[PDB]
């Protein structure tokens, strides 16, 4: 199939992708250095990592086609509930299965289950995260599907606080059948089989994360010393 | 809970 319209919307998020996300990651260069010697030494460079890939993310959102026609609220429900899933989602780019690390170009730019650690996170959100990422890794999605996961993920309807939960369905709904018509008619078995049940359950996978990702999130911020260290975008959108 | 700053980067 794939009708003139997914062709659109698939090249549409593919270019949106491509103009917030940097694979040379040369930006990273302006986030507080990073520090692997108290600990939470991590904690000021991934914040910024973070704060920066939000911005990355809101960017992203913004082009998926039928985001733009949500109210303002619904937008900023999406964005604040998604974010964190996003990023895991779209970290999956520099992910590599040869070391379970987020290969970023340099050393400096190199992050693994320690760095994480010392950012204030332990196994509970970890252990989980990389069978996340390795999950994800082994479907070796073509850069199509990846975008219009991240899109389906951020146009979620469940998402509490929503309320023109109708209009959100109906976009998403829209780029899930240009996805799972992509599957079929794009992506040749045997790496098609179940891919979209595949792909939905990482969704689920996700949810799963981002919740054990607030429950910390709250025992850091519990102490103003730590959430001092954040940056102004990081509070407001995990919260304030 | 108004968020200026995400307020911002989406308009
Ligand atoms: C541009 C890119 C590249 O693919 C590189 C990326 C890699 C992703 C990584 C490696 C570094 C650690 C990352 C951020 C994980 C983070 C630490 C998990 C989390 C979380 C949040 O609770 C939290 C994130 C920041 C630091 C700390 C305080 C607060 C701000 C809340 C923990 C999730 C995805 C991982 C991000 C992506 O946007």
């Amino acid at each position: 199939k794939l009708s003139e319209e997914q062709q659109h919307i698939i090249a549409i998020l593919l270019d949106a992708h491509h103009k917030t996300y940097d694979p040379t990651y040369a930006d990273f260069r302006d986030f507080r250095p990073p520090v692997r010697m108290s600990p939470l030494s991590m904690l000021p460079h991934l914040a910024d990592l973070v704060s920066y890939s939000i911005q990355k993310v809101i960017g992203f959102a913004k082009m998926i086609p039928g985001f733009r026609d949500l109210t303002s609220d619904d937008q900023i429900v999406l964005l604040k509930s998604s974010a964190i899933e996003v990023i895991m989602l779209r970290s999956n780019q520099s992910f590599t299965m040869d070391d379970m690390s987020w290969d970023c170009g340099s050393q400096d730019y190199k992050y693994d289950v320690t760095d994480v650690s010392k950012a204030g996170h332990t196994l509970e959100l970890i252990e989980p995260l990389i069978k996340f990422q390795v999950g994800l890794k082994k479907l070796n999605l073509h850069e199509e599907e990846h975008v219009l996961l991240m899109a389906i993920c951020i146009v979620s309807p469940d998402r509490p606080g929503v309320q023109d939960a109708k209009l959100v369905e109906a976009i998403q709904d829209r780029l899930s059948n240009t996805l799972q018509t992509y599957i079929r008619c794009r992506h040749p078995p045997p790496g098609s089989h179940q891919l979209y049940a595949k792909m939905i359950q990482k969704l689920a996978d996700l949810r799963s994360l981002n919740e054990e990702h607030s429950k910390q999130y709250r025992s850091l911020s519990f102490q103003p010393e730590n959430s001092m260290k954040l940056t102004p975008l990081v509070l407001e959108v995990f919260g304030n | 809970k108004n968020h200026p700053m995400l307020m911002n980067l989406l308009k």
